[PDB]
């Protein structure tokens, strides 16, 4: 008996540790071209510094 | 002669005026997802005259 309420407990934790980690995931994912964006304005704020030059 | 000189400078200053026209209305124009944006060397930078207001 107590075999099998062990068993039931731990397969229920382990499918809520699958869902968190791919929501982590996708969460990273979007992160990354969070900075991309961030980047491309950094050229275009340098570009807009340059061209006051002539 | 003296209106001449005035004439002559005057004309220097119109010049001038309408190249900064033309500059700061191209910079206006330039926006995001553009071909010649890039990372400037020390845009960060000050001119070597620094004229102020």
């Amino acid at each position: 008996r107590e075999m099998e309420s062990f068993y039931s407990e731990l397969k229920w934790q382990e499918k809520n540790t699958l869902e968190e980690i791919a929501e982590l995931q996708g969460d990273i994912r979007r992160l990354e071209e969070d900075l991309r964006r961030k980047m491309m304005n950094l050229k275009l704020a340098h570009t807009r510094l340059e061209s006051r030059t002539y | 002669c003296l209106l001449q000189e005035i004439r002559q400078q005057l004309n220097s200053d119109h010049r001038d005026k309408m190249e900064t026209l033309e500059i700061d209305r191209g910079c206006l124009s330039l926006n995001l997802t553009s071909p010649n944006i890039s990372l400037k060397v020390n845009p960060t930078r000050i001119p070597k005259d620094s004229t102020t207001l």
